[PDB]
C-alpha cells in the first residue's frame, strides 16, 4: 500500500501513522497536536502530508491554542510554520487540501489582503482555489472598503512636520 | 545514613577526606553530603580519589560553615537537578536551589549525541541583527562563539537573541518555539537582576529560564552552572522542543577549571591550567546538536561568549573554543566607539553554516550582501581619508552599515525589506544620516497608505503576518517582486520629496540637533 | 587457562591506577571493566609502571561511577581493532566498537593497534608516483607513494570534495581502498562528512564502499583521540599487507592529535618541555608517521590536514609535522572565487620527489616552465593592473594568455559531484597529462580559446568542448541573419 | 544595614588585597597560576566585590583604584576587576605625558547608565 520510506542514513522508516492521526483529530486544541508530531518522530514514524494537514484542520478548527488564553496568540502563522517545516526543513510539499484551511482562515479572522497571496500563491502553484472562499474574500475586501477599514486609522494620520521624536512617538 | 569518613583538611572552597576504619568504596564524580549541623548540609563532589584512602572534594555551598572532623555521607549517585517545563519562569542556582527575587531529575554530565542522533542544520535562529542573520546566519544546532573585549555588545547579542524569539513563540505551535538558558558566571549578582528585570519586562521570562553562579559563589559552582544549563535544554531536546543556552562567560569558568585543579594539586599546564581544559568545553559545547527525525527534531544551540584582552585570539581559551565552535562572531572596540553598533568585524566572523541555515527569502539578499560588502572593503580600504566616492557598491554599502546599526533585535520582515532596498540601488538617492529614518518609516509607518498611493492589493508593512509568505515563496517569487518594489519606489520618491527636501533646508541651531537627536532615537527604536 | 585480574587503586580524572598481585601487564596493554559496574564498557590502557604490581593507566572514556577497588581484567593484548573488507562504509571508535548503528561487523581476524613500524628491510627506498587522476596534482606536486602530504584549507575550498575523489580514483586507478580519520572532529562534521559519503556512493550501502570512517570525537577524553590515528592507520595495514595493495589515510587535523598527547602528557605529570607540547612530541609523532612507508608489499599515503596556530610555522607541533611531509596541497578561497576548483595555488606549493632522478624528466621539465610561467604571469599581473595589457611586449602577452590557458586547464571536474552539479568527472592519466600541457606550452594549441579549458580534463576532451562553442555561435549567428533576414 | 544612611567607600586599592595574598601562597602551598597569582585570586576577590553593593536598606557608592603594573591591562588582576564594576574608569601613560589630566582615555573606558533611557538623551 504505502510505498517505501527511508531516513538520512537509510535505515528503514514506518509509514503507519493511522493511530497518531486519530490522536491528533481528538486534541481540543491545537498546540496538543504538535504535541504528538514529536512521538511520531520518536517513534521512527514521522508525518505523512495527511498527518500535517489534519494538524491545520485543528489550528483552523480549535478555538485557542491551549487551555488557558495566549498572548499574541495566532492561527495564521502556526499554520504557515507548518508548511515551511512540511517544505523546506522536511521536503514534503503542500496540496489543495492544505492551503484550503489557510485560506478559510483568513476569510474568518477577515485579513482580506493576505488571502490575495493566498489566492495569487494556489495560482503560481498550480491549484484551484475554491470561489466561495474568494467571493467571501471580496465581500470583506469591499466591506471594509466602505468603512474606511481598507487600512487602519494610524496610518492615515497626517505625519508630523516638526523633526521632534515625541511628535513621531518613537 | 552510613558515613564513608571525616573530612581532613580544607583550603577554601577545596576539601579532603579521611575514610572511616570501615573502608567503604566512593565513586569518583558522586555528591558527598558534609554534616556542618544537625540539619544544615554541604552539598560537595568527588575530584579525585588516592591510594591510601581519601578524597579531594569540591564545595558547593556552605563552605564557612566546613570544619575538620565533621561526618561525611555518601549519595552514591552522580549530580542532578531538577527538570522540566516547571522552570521556564525562575532563576535557579546550579544546584536547581531556586533563588528569590524582590518530579523529575536530570544528570549534569551526559554523553553528547552520536552522529547518527544528529542531523544537519536546516532552521534558522534569528538573532534580530541584520548582521548575523544575514552574513554570519545562527543555525539550531549551530553553536557558535562570540567574542570581543569587555563592553562591546556581546550579553545583548545573546540577550536581544531571547528577546526576538517572543514575537514568534506566542504565535507558532509550541514545537517550533526556541526556548532559552542564560547562564551567568562569575557575573555580578546585580547583572542577573536586571536582566531578570529586562526579560520580565518584554515578556520573555515565559519563555526563558537563568542559571545564577556568580562571583560570590564556590568556584565549583560556577564550574557546573554551564552543565546545569545544558542538562535543562536536554529534555527539551528529547521533548522534540528548540532550546537556546548562552554562557556569560565561559573564560571564567576556566579560571574556576583552574582553581578547583591546582589547590587540588591537579598537574598544570600552558596558562596554568591542566590539560583536560580543552575536553572541558568539548563536553559541552558537543552537547548542542541539531537532533534527527528518530530523536524528536529537537535542537540545543549555543552562544558561548569569551572575552578577550587587547583583541587577542592566540589566547589558550580562545583557540580552543575557536577549535571547537561551528564558527564564531567578533566584536571590534575600535568599531563600537565609532557608532557600529553591534560592531561585528565581518572578515573574522564566520558561521561555516552558511546557507543551510538560511530562509528562502534570505539566501538571495545575504548572498547579495556578501558580493557587496566584500567589495565594500577593497574599495574602502584603499580609498583614502577625504576621497569622494561616487559607485554604487561604496553607496549601497555605507548605508548597509548604517542599516545594521541598531539598538535591540528586529523582525524578520523589517529585515529583510529595508536590505532589500539597498542591495537594489533603492536606498542610494538618500544621504548616509538619514538611512534610518528612512527605514523608519518605510517599516513602522506607511508613506503611500498616507499619501493615497494605494495601487497595491495587499504588499504593506503594517500587517507583520505577512513574513509567514516570504518565508515561503520568497521575494524573487513573481507576486511579491513587483508589488515590493513599487512600495519601495513610492516610498523613495515621497521620502526624497517631501522629507529629505525639508531636511537639508534646516540650516539653524536647534533645528538641527532637534533632527540630530531624532536620528539617534531611530537608530534605536529600528 | 586463565585470565588475569587487578584492582583499582586511585582514580585522578581520566588517569587511574591498577594494582596487581603478579606480573603487571605490559605498557600500552588494554584493561576492561564489565559495564554492570559504571553502567558502560570501561578500557584503558596502561601507559606508566608505578612498581612492581601497580600499573597506571589512561581511560578512553569517562571514568564517573567507578568505584575503588573494583575489578579488572586484563586483555592479554592492546587494543584489538576489526580489520577486512567488513571494515568499509562503516564508522569505528578508538576501540573498534562501531557506532553508527548499523548492526554488527561481520570481522574473521581483529589485529592490535600499536604495530611497530616497518622494519628497514620492508621498506622500499624507490620513490614512485600515485597517480592521483587530478592533473593539477600530478603536474606539480605528485603524490608519493608511502608519502606524507600536507592539505591547507579552511571552509569552502573543496576539501571533501578533494578527499573524495582521492578515494574514488585510488579505487580504480591503483585498486585500492582509503580510510578517515577524525582527529578531533567536530561530530556535526561526521554526519556531513557521512552524508556525503551516500549521496557520492563512496559509502555504497546496498554495495561495495571504498573507505573506512574513523571518528575520535571532542567530546572523547585525549586518551582516546591521541589513539585514534593508530586505529585507522591499524585498518589500512591490513589493505597493505594482507590485500597487497596501495592505500590513502586521510586525518583531520594532525594540530589535534597533538594536542591530544599534549593533555595526556599533563596528567601523567610530564613537565611540557616548550610552549605546551610534551616533550614527546616527535617520539609520539614520529611513532605513527613512520608506520606510514612504503614498502615490498603495498603502500599507505597519507593525506593530512595541519592547522597552523596563529599563521607560525615555527611553532613545535606544525614544525615537527613538516619534517615528515613530502608535499603541500595548499588550498585558496581566491582561487575557488575565480572559478577554478579544485581550488589549488600552485605555486605556494611544493613537492620533494620533483627531481628527475625520482621522476621521468619530461614530467619534471614541463612542470618547471609551468612554474616558470606562471610566476611570470603574477608579475605581469602586477604590471597590468597598473600599466595596462597594450604596455606589454608581443612576448609577455602570448605568456600572459597562455598562463590564464593554464590555470583555466587546471579547472577539474570530479564525479564525486556528479550528481550534485550535473557535469561528468574526468579521470586524466598521468603521461597524457604531460603531453597536453607541453602541447599548451609549445604553443602548438594556441588558437583554442582560453575557456575551453575552464572545468576538462584532457586535451582530448576540450576539442568536443572548442567545436560545442564554435558550433553553438554559429548557430546564434545563423538564428540571428535569418531572424534579422526575415524581417 | 542599621543607620539606613548613604555611604562612600574610597579604596586605594584593591590591587594590593591582591598580591597581599599572592605572597603568602606560595607559603600555604597553593599552586600559583598563571603571571604568578594565586588561583583563587578571582574568587577571594568576587567574596568582597560583592559585599560591595547597594541594598534595599541602603547605598554603598564605592570607588576603587587599581595598579596595573607595567600599564598592561591583560593583568589578570584588573581584568578581574572589570566585571565588578559599573563605571570602568581607565588613566593612560599617553594622555598624563601629553600634559592632559585627568588622564582619562574616554575610549577605554565606558559606564553602565550611559544609556538613552537612564541619563538624558541629549547627554548621550
Ligand atoms: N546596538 C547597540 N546600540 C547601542 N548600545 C549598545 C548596542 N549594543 C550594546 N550596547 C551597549 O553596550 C554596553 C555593554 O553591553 P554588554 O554588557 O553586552 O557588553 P559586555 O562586553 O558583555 O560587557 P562586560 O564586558 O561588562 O560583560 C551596554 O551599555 C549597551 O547599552
Ligand atoms: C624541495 O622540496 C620541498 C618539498 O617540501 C615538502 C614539505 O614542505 C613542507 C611545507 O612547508 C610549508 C612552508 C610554509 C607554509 C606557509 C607559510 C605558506 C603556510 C601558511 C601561509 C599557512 C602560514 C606552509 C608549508
Ligand atoms: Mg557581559
Amino acid at each position: 500500500a504505502g510505498g517505501k520510506r527511508y531516513d538520512l542514513f537509510g535505515y528503514e522508516v514506518s509509514v503507519a501513522t493511522g493511530p497518531f492521526i486519530e490522536e491528533i483529530k481528538k486534541a481540543q486544541f491545537y498546540d496538543d497536536a504538535g504535541e504528538v508530531i514529536v512521538k511520531m518522530n520518536l517513534a521512527n514514524t514521522p508525518p505523512d502530508l495527511q498527518t500535517y494537514n489534519a494538524v491545520l484542520e485543528r489550528i483552523l478548527n480549535c478555538k485557542s491554542k491551549r487551555s488557558q488564553p495566549v498572548k499574541g496568540e495566532n492561527k495564521f502563522a502556526a499554520m504557515m510554520d507548518i508548511l515551511e517545516e512540511m517544505d523546506a526543513r522536511s521536503g514534503i510539499k503542500p496540496n489543495a487540501e492544505s492551503w484550503g484551511y489557510v485560506l478559510k482562515e483568513l476569510v474568518q479572522a477577515g485579513d482580506f489582503r493576505l488571502g490575495w497571496v493566498c489566492i495569487a500563491g494556489m495560482k503560481s502553484l498550480g491549484i484551484t482555489p475554491d470561489q466561495a472562499l474568494v467571493d467571501a474574500n471580496e465581500a470583506n475586501a469591499a466591506k471594509a472598503k466602505a468603512a474606511g477599514t481598507d487600512f487602519p486609522a494610524y496610518l492615515k494620520k497626517a505625519a508630523p512636520e516638526s523633526f521632534d521624536t515625541k511628535a513621531w512617538g518613537i | 545514613k552510613q558515613k564513608i569518613g571525616f573530612v581532613h583538611g580544607i583550603d577554601g572552597t577545596i576539601a579532603t577526606i579521611a575514610p572511616a576504619a570501615s573502608k567503604v568504596t566512593v565513586p569518583y564524580n558522586t555528591v558527598l553530603e558534609i554534616a556542618v549541623s544537625a540539619t544544615n548540609i554541604a552539598n560537595a563532589l568527588v575530584f579525585n580519589l588516592e591510594k591510601d584512602g581519601s578524597i579531594g572534594v569540591i564545595l558547593l555551598d556552605n563552605i564557612s560553615e566546613v570544619r575538620s572532623g565533621q561526618d561525611v555521607y555518601a549519595t552514591g549517585s552522580l549530580l542532578k537537578i531538577p527538570v522540566g517545563f516547571h522552570m521556564l519562569g525562575k532563576i535557579i542556582n546550579p544546584l536547581g536551589k531556586e533563588i528569590p527575587t524582590g518530579t523529575k531529575l536530570g544528570l549534569v554530565e551526559e554523553m553528547a549525541p552520536n552522529i547518527v542522533s544528529r542531523q544537519p542544520v536546516n532552521y534558522n535562529l534569528l538573532t534580530g541583527y541584520k548582521v548575523i542573520d544575514t552574513l554570519i546566519p545562527v543555525g539550531r544546532g549551530q553553536r557558535e562563539l562570540i567574542l570581543g573585549d569587555r563592553q562591546t555588545g556581546k550579553t545583548s547579542i545573546a540577550l536581544s537573541t531571547i528577546l526576538n524569539q517572543t514575537k514568534v513563540n506566542n504565535e507558532i505551535l509550541s514545537k517550533n518555539n526556541v526556548l532559552s538558558v542564560y547562564v551567568s558566571i562569575g557575573q555580578r549578582c546585580s547583572n542577573v537582576a536586571r536582566i531578570h528585570r529586562l526579560l520580565t519586562e518584554y515578556d520573555a521570562m515565559k519563555y526563558c529560564t537563568i542559571v545564577a553562579a556568580t562571583a560570590a559563589d564556590p568556584a565549583g559552582l560556577q564550574y557546573l552552572a554551564p552543565y546545569a544549563g545544558t542538562t535543562l535544554g536536554e529534555e527539551f531536546r528529547n521533548s522534540g522542543r528548540h532550546i537556546l543556552l548562552v554562557y556569560d562567560d565561559l573564560s571564567k569558568q576556566a579560571v574556576s577549571y583552574r582553581q578547583i585543579s591546582l589547590l587540588l594539586r591537579r598537574p598544570p599546564g600552558r596558562e596554568a591550567y591542566p590539560g583536560d581544559v580543552f575536553y572541558l568545553h568539548s563536553r559541552l559545547l558537543e552537547r548542542s546538536a541539531m537532533m534527527s527525525p528518530q530523536k524528536g527534531s529537537g535542537s540545543l544551540t549555543s552562544l558561548p561568549i569569551v572575552e578577550t584582552l587587547s583583541n587577542d585570539v592566540t589566547a589558550y581559551i580562545v583557540t580552543n573554543v575557536i577549535s571547537i565552535t561551528d564558527g564564531q562572531i567578533y566584536l571590534d572596540a575600535k568599531l563600537f566607539t565609532g557608532g557600529q553598533r553591534p560592531a561585528v568585524n565581518i572578515g573574522l566572523s564566520v558561521s561555516r553554516v552558511g546557507s543551510s541555515a538560511q530562509n528562502k527569502a534570505m539566501k538571495k539578499v545575504g548572498g547579495a550582501l556578501k558580493m557587496l560588502m566584500g567589495e565594500y572593503r577593497k574599495m574602502a580600504g584603499e580609498q583614502t581619508s577625504g576621497s569622494q566616492n561616487v559607485s554604487p557598491v561604496m553607496i549601497r554599502g555605507a548605508r548597509c552599515l548604517q542599516l545594521f546599526n541598531q539598538k535591540g533585535p528586529s523582525y524578520f520582515m523589517d529585515a529583510i525589506v529595508a536590505l532589500y532596498a539597498v542591495t537594489n540601488g533603492y536606498m542610494d538617492d538618500v544621504k548616509l544620516q538619514y538611512s534610518k529614518f528612512y527605514e523608519f518609516l518605510l517599516l513602522n509607518k506607511d508613506l503611500p497608505v498616507l499619501y493615497g498611493q494605494v495601487n497595491n492589493k495587499y504588499f504593506y508593512m503594517y500587517n507583520k503576518n505577512l513574513n509567514y509568505f516570504i518565508r515561503y515563496f520568497g521575494l524573487n517569487h513573481e507576486i511579491l517582486e513587483p508589488e515590493l518594489k513599487k512600495y519601495i519606489e513610492i516610498h523613495t520618491n515621497l521620502f526624497l520629496d517631501n522629507y529629505q527636501s525639508r531636511m537639508n533646508e534646516l540650516k539653524s541651531d536647534e533645528d538641527l540637533v532637534q533632527l540630530k537627536n531624532l536620528l539617534y532615537a531611530c537608530k534605536r527604536t529600528v | 587457562d586463565v585470565k588475569q585480574v587487578g584492582y583499582v587503586q586511585q582514580i585522578i580524572g581520566a588517569v587511574v591506577d591498577v594494582t596487581f598481585t603478579d606480573s603487571v601487564p605490559p605498557v600500552l596493554t588494554a584493561l576492561t571493566v564489565d559495564a554492570k559496574e559504571t553502567g558502560t564498557l570501561l578500557t584503558m590502557e596502561i601507559v606508566q609502571h608505578l612498581d612492581t604490581k601497580t600499573a597506571r593507566c589512561i581511560c578512553m572514556s569517562s571514568t564517573d561511577m567507578l568505584r575503588l577497588r573494583t575489578p579488572v581484567v586484563n586483555t592479554g593484548s592492546q587494543i584489538t581493532v576489526p580489520v577486512g573488507e567488513a571494515t568499509l562504509g562503516r564508522i569505528f571508535n578508538v576501540m573498534g566498537d562501531a557506532i553508527d548503528q548499523r548492526g554488527p561487523v561481520k570481522n574473521k581476524v581483529r589485529w592490535p593497534i600499536h604495530r611497530k613500524a616497518p622494519t628497514l628491510a620492508e621498506q622500499s627506498g624507490k620513490d614512485e608516483v600515485l597517480v592521483t587522476g587530478i592533473k593539477v596534482i600530478d603536474l606539480i606536486l605528485p603524490y608519493c607513494k608511502g608519502g606524507k602530504i600536507g592539505l591547507f584549507g579552511g571552509a569552502g575550498v573543496g576539501k571533501t570534495v578533494i578527499i573524495m575523489e582521492l578515494i574514488n580514483n585510488v579505487a580504480k586507478g591503483h585498486g585500492g581502498y582509503s580510510v578517515f580519520a577524525g582527529v578531533g572532529e567536530r561530530t556535526r562534521e561526521g554526519t556531513d562528512l557521512y552524508l556525503e559519503m551516500m549521496g557520492s556512493k563512496v559509502i555504497d550501502l546496498q554495495g561495495d564502499s571504498k573507505c573506512v570512517l574513523v571518528y575520535g570525537q571532542m567530546n572523547e577524553p585525549p586518551g582516546a583521540r591521541a589513539r585514534v590515528a593508530q586505529t585507522a592507520l591499524t585498518m589500512a595495514e591490513y589493505f597493505r599487507d594482507e590485500a597487497g595493495q596501495d592505500v590513502l589515510l586521510f586525518v583531520d587535523n594532525v594540530f589535534r592529535f597533538t594536542q591530544a598527547n599534549s593533555e595526556v602528557s599533563a596528567l601523567l605529570g610530564r613537565i611540557p618541555a616548550a610552549v605546551g607540547y610534551q616533550p614527546t612530541l616527535a617520539e609520539d609523532l614520529g611513532m605513527l608517521q613512520e608506520r606510514i612507508t612504503s614498502t615490498v608489499k603495498g603502500s599507505i599515503t597519507s593525506v593530512q590536514a595541519v592547522y597552523v596556530p596563529a599563521d607560525d610555522i615555527t611553532d613545535p607541533a606544525p614544525a615537527t609535522t613538516f619534517s615528515h611531509l613530502d608535499a603541500t596541497t595548499v588550498l585558496s578561497r581566491s582561487v575557488a572565487e575565480a572559478g577554478i576548483y579544485p581550488a589549488v595555488e600552485p605555486l605556494e606549493c611544493a613537492s620533494r620527489i620533483m627531481d628527475p632522478d625520482a621522476i621521468d624528466v619530461n614530467h619534471y621539465n614541463v612542470a618547471m616552465d609551468i612554474v616558470e610561467m606562471l610566476t611570470k604571469y603574477k608579475e605581469l599581473q602586477d604590471i597590468i593592473a597598473v600599466l595596462g595589457i597594450d604596455e606589454l611586449s608581443e612576448e609577455d602577452k602570448l605568456i600572459v594568455d597562455r598562463a590564464r590557458k593554464v590555470a583555466k586547464f587546471m579547472s577539474q571536474p570530479f564525479a564525486v559531484a556528479e550528481v550534485f552539479t550535473g557535469m561528468k568527472g574526468y579521470y586524466v592519466q598521468l603521461e597524457d597529462c604531460v603531453s597536453d600541457f607541453g602541447s599548451l606550452l609549445m604553443g602548438q594549441c594556441d588558437n583554442i580559446p582560453e575557456m575551453a579549458f575552464y572545468m576538462v580534463g584532457g586535451l582530448d576532451s576540450v576539442k568536443e568542448k572548442a567545436a560545442k562553442m564554435a558550433a553553438e555561435a554559429a548557430a546564434m549567428r545563423e538564428r540571428a541573419r535569418k531572424a534579422a533576414e526575415a524581417k
